[PDB]
């Protein structure tokens, strides 16, 4: 980028980091907006290599796409009313491959 | 151990009573007197 | 000496101060990662049998390796919840008598009386014997506090300073600086942060907010800048050491990538085993995400020049009147808006 | 990191405005909102105002570091300096005359001692003009006590 | 990485254009298209001039553009291909095959660029053609006919 | 294996638990999405046996 | 429990000569009991008065 | 085309388009607002970049006038005043916010 | 393109009205607002004055 | 005075000038220079085909530019001899204050 675009991006970034800081305790009262930026977080990382034979899938057969690690309190807040359950069981590979 | 509870006051309560019973006196103070207030448990029960 | 007399008596000498104070907060994070985020290799276990008090100790060990097999970024962490604040937002006068090395005053009696009057009015004081060949640790604390004592450093600045500067995310140096401003050459990190023939970058109509803490060898720089190492012997952390110290540079990577590299959890620079927010103890490894450290900014909290306007007339929101006559109320702009109730 | 100004005094007279007749007044004869502030009051870790005042800065300002100008002089001496008149920075000695001949001689010399305008007379500058980079005296204002 | 080839027809934007081949396009001077449109008429009485049905004849002309893409070959690739300095040993056959793999992998993307860029040109021309909505809507509404 | 930051503030963080929320029922006759924030987080919580 | 309690208290730090909405405890004339100390101790016992 | 040490092939293809619509066949309308690229700043336009008008009779007056205009401004002609030049403003350090 | 009048002084006397008596008072014996204005204040890209 | 031909009616010309006219400034420079030769950037241009400008939120005194309510800005029109021009540009609800 040229200078001007970088400066504008920088100011926007500073504003964003000042705002989006404690998002789980500030906007605790809006379940819909919570799901609105979780989807932003998921769709902001690039994928990785697609080499595999057997992968982590649900009972239907759909392949999973990632893991989202939390603290127990956070997991419960997300499960209560924000995110919607897809399945309660999973298919997990049972061998390393040496 | 060590520390403390409270309710809401006014001493010249010639900062106390005009017509409400709810949320009324909160800016700390009116002329030269002492207008204590409010931070132990129960907010808004039992109207006056 | 006359400053001692006036500042005690209640007089207001023709200067003004800006305070800076560093705080910690415990936060619960939120991590996401894609499928093939790490290519992970496992070795084969091997055992060392090591003699013990009466018997033997078997130490099973196993080597392993990890690789990033992702072209882009495969993991994003975001600080999520505000748990407990860790340290105290107290009113803390930093004591500058912990430092030895400056040119001493001629009359040792005057220096002794100054140290007595400076350790006066304050908490953290060189212990009374004044040990030679020592770290000059403060009189060791008894039971501990409510939060780690967060030292507040003062910087001189002219009285008639534009108050509007502090109502937003400002910079204590008075002239915004940092690496984030580049584009044409490599030796501009010095021109931005010290050259005063060029306008300030942020407030692009003036050289610097205060000329007493922005030039190459002014008072503020001569006292806090880390390259001169004036407070080397003082174990007290200086919360404004990160604003006055020129950061090391490698221009090989472009600005955005370098920003991301600095954005991760940098190592701690304060104390979690010593109680006055001392300098970072050797061997201490705590990983702390550090905003307002990579942007060189400080957030102004809810403060008012007066106990007056701080609080208003509805039993709820606090006072909101900005300036009345010569007092002022700096409305909160820190990320702690909907937290830390009143 | 939080930042707060303490002794800042709003110099401009239009900025010392009150939002109604007395939107901060008294019963005393002198409304002392006109006196410059001397303290700053901030909510603690705890919902607690506490007090930071000028006097707390004495741990930082009353140290001997306020008179450590030697390094500053050494650094300043290593830049490009132009020959400037020495009217306001030179002190002579008497020549045991009648104090009238001395004044006449000084006037004659002073007819052309200064080829320009001294920098220390331009005190009419307002703060905005003083701060601006074009001010040549700006780089010579480093310590508050020098 | 295996780039995915995009065919212009599969894109939903293809519905906005009527594509057609024309090998002898470089010899066209002024391609011309014609219109002939008639309008209806109603009859009235009173102090109104009696009107006559009208015809319109509109003629438009073609606008010509182009597309270009590049394709590079390093000197060593040419040296290996021309067989000018070949030694007839298995060591250089691998080098030649590497060069040819580079050439083919390159040419595939170069050809794909035209498919990928026809959509770009269509977007460009449609943007240059469209008047803003905020003007077009009231204009097409608050005047019944014109004049 | 903590130091003098957690319980020297056992009276400065906990005594939070000395200043907000409280003994259920009946003045504010008017609120269902936090009354079960110490009701819907004190009944079922942690480690097994 | 215990608490503590009061008679009129005073502040010290000379920082409070402010105002918000007003014509005050003041008449046609000047200074009988109003620039002066508060009153004291009273209360408000069982059920509203 | 010959370059570097080898060759470059430039593949070209001519193509043409016609708008076969009697009325208007395309409508665009701005939808969302992104970050403003420019600065709502205060940079006073400097008229000393222009040459051609009748100069003042005394050259020292013009020089002093230019010099006093320079103070209190950002963009000014460079001090050497390059004869046969663009009279471009002196470049600066990094850009802040656009 | 934005346009702002800068040194305009409302000449006619009727227009120099105040919506309330005590609107912006000061300590000076002369109100420093009758004087003709000399500057214009607006907001920057980031909200900076 | 822009060069104009008057053969066609006003409305068609209004639509023709309504397209995204080519830019007449610079983007990569730090000072908004004149349009650099050879730069073809296509930008829609309102208030250029109507020969008008929109006044932004401005005032002659920073005191009335903001009200003491922890929220919206002031809106009084004229106090004594100052003024406060309310924003009328299309950016009413954007550009955070």
């Amino acid at each position: 980028l040229n200078r001007v675009a970088r400066a504008a991006l920088l100011s926007d970034l500073k504003r964003r980091v000042c705002a989006d800081m404690f998002f789980m305790t500030r906007h605790a009262r809006e379940p819909r907006l919570i799901s609105a930026y979780l989807s932003d977080m998921v769709s902001c990382t690039q994928p990785s290599v697609m080499v595999s034979r057997i992968t982590h899938t649900n009972t239907r057969g759909r392949q999973v796409d990632g893991v989202l690690v939390t603290t127990a309190t956070l997991k419960r807040q997300l499960l209560q009313g924000i995110l919607q359950i897809d399945d309660t069981a999973a298919d997990v590979p049972v061998t390393y491959g040496e | 151990f060590q520390e403390a509870y409270p309710p809401l006051c006014s001493s010249d309560a010639a900062m106390l009573r005009t017509a409400h019973a709810g949320e009324t006196g909160a800016d700390e103070v009116h002329l030269a007197q002492y207008l204590i207030r409010d931070a132990s448990p129960l907010r808004g029960c039992l109207p006056l | 000496i006359s400053l001692t007399h006036q500042l005690r008596t209640g007089f207001h000498p023709g200067i003004a101060f800006t305070v800076v104070r560093q705080d910690r907060f415990a936060t619960e994070q939120l991590l996401y990662a894609e499928r093939a985020s790490e290519s992970y290799f496992v070795g084969q276990i091997q055992v060392h049998h090591h003699d013990a008090i009466g018997g033997v100790n078997f130490t099973l060990t196993q080597p392993r390796a990890h690789v990033d097999l992702g072209v882009g970024y495969t993991a994003v962490c975001a600080t999520a919840a505000l748990r407990c604040p860790l340290t105290d937002m107290g009113n803390t006068a930093q004591n500058l008598f912990f430092s030895r090395g400056g040119v001493p005053m001629l009359h040792d009696n005057v220096t002794e009386s100054l140290r007595r009057i400076t350790a006066s009015g304050g908490r953290l004081n060189p212990t009374e014997p004044l040990p030679i060949f020592g770290g000059l640790r403060p009189a060791t604390s008894a039971g501990i506090a409510r939060g780690q004592a967060s030292v507040c450093e003062f910087v001189a600045m002219p009285v008639s300073t534009d108050l509007q500067y502090f109502r937003t995310a400002c910079n204590p140096r008075g002239r915004a600086s940092g690496m984030l401003y580049m584009g044409d050459r490599d030796a501009d990190i010095e021109a931005i942060m010290f050259d005063h023939t060029q306008s300030d970058v942020a407030y692009t109509d003036r050289a610097t907010l205060n000329p007493w803490a922005s030039q190459k060898h002014s008072y503020g720089d001569r006292l806090y800048n880390g390259t001169y190492n004036l407070t080397g012997a003082s174990p007290i952390y200086s919360p404004c050491f990160k604003f006055f110290t020129p950061a090391e540079v490698n221009t090989n990577c472009n600005t955005l990538d370098r920003l991301l590299m600095e954005a991760k959890a940098v190592a701690s620079q304060s104390s979690t085993d010593t109680e006055y927010q001392f300098k970072r103890p050797p061997g201490s490894t705590e990983m702390t995400q550090d905003p307002c450290g990579l942007f060189q900014e400080a957030y102004p909290p809810l403060c008012s020049s007066d106990a007056a306007m701080l609080r208003t007339a509805h039993a709820g929101e606090t006072g909101a009147d900005e300036v009345h006559l010569a007092q002022y109320l700096i409305r909160d702009a820190s990320p702690l808006r909907g937290c830390l109730p009143l | 990191t939080f930042i707060m100004p303490m002794g800042v005094f709003q110099a401009n007279s239009m900025d010392r405005y009150t939002r109604h007749a007395g939107d901060f007044s008294t019963v005393s004869e002198q409304d002392p909102r006109q006196f410059p502030p001397q303290g700053i009051f901030f909510y603690n870790k705890d919902g607690i105002l506490t007090q930071l005042t000028l006097r707390d800065a004495m741990g930082t300002i009353c140290h001997s570091s306020l008179l450590d100008v030697e390094a500053t002089l050494v650094a300043l001496r290593q830049q490009h300096l132009d020959r400037q008149c020495y009217f306001g920075v030179y002190v002579a000695e008497g020549t045991e005359d009648t104090l009238d001949v001395q004044m006449g001689r000084f006037m004659e010399t002073w007819a052309d001692m200064m080829p320009h305008h001294p920098h220390w007379v331009n005190e009419h500058l307002t703060i905005l003009q003083f701060i601006a980079p074009s001010n040549p005296r700006l780089r010579f204002e480093l310590n508050p006590a020098f | 990485n295996t780039l995915n080839f995009v065919r212009f027809l599969e894109l939903g934007l293809s519905v906005a254009c009527i594509c057609t081949k024309f090998p002898e396009l470089a010899y066209v001077r002024d391609g011309v298209i014609q219109f002939e449109v008639q309008q209806p008429m109603i009859a009235r009485d009173g102090p109104h001039p009696v009107d006559q049905p009208v015809h319109n004849y509109m003629v438009k002309r073609i606008h010509k553009r182009s597309l270009s893409a590049a394709f590079a070959i390093a000197s060593e690739a040419l040296s290996l291909l021309s067989n000018t300095y070949v030694d007839g040993t298995e060591i250089d056959s691998s080098l030649r095959i590497r060069a040819i793999q580079q050439m083919a992998r390159n040419l595939r993307t170069v050809l794909d660029s035209f498919e990928r860029g026809t959509a770009d040109q269509l977007l460009g021309v449609l943007l240059e053609k469209a008047p803003p909505l905020s003007l077009l809507s009231p204009i097409n509404k608050f005047q019944p006919e014109g004049h | 294996h903590l130091n003098r930051v957690a319980r020297a503030a056992l009276l400065s963080d906990l005594k939070r638990r000395v200043c907000a929320d409280m003994f259920f029922m009946t003045r504010h006759a008017r609120e269902p999405r936090l009354i079960s924030a110490y009701l819907s987080d004190m009944v079922s919580c942690t480690q097994p046996s | 429990i215990t608490f503590i309690m009061p008679m009129g208290v005073f502040q010290a730090n000379s920082m409070d000569r402010y105002t918000r909405h007003a014509g005050d405890f003041s008449t046609v004339s000047e200074q009988d009991p109003r620039q002066f100390p508060p009153q004291g101790i009273f209360f408000y016992n069982k059920d509203g008065i």
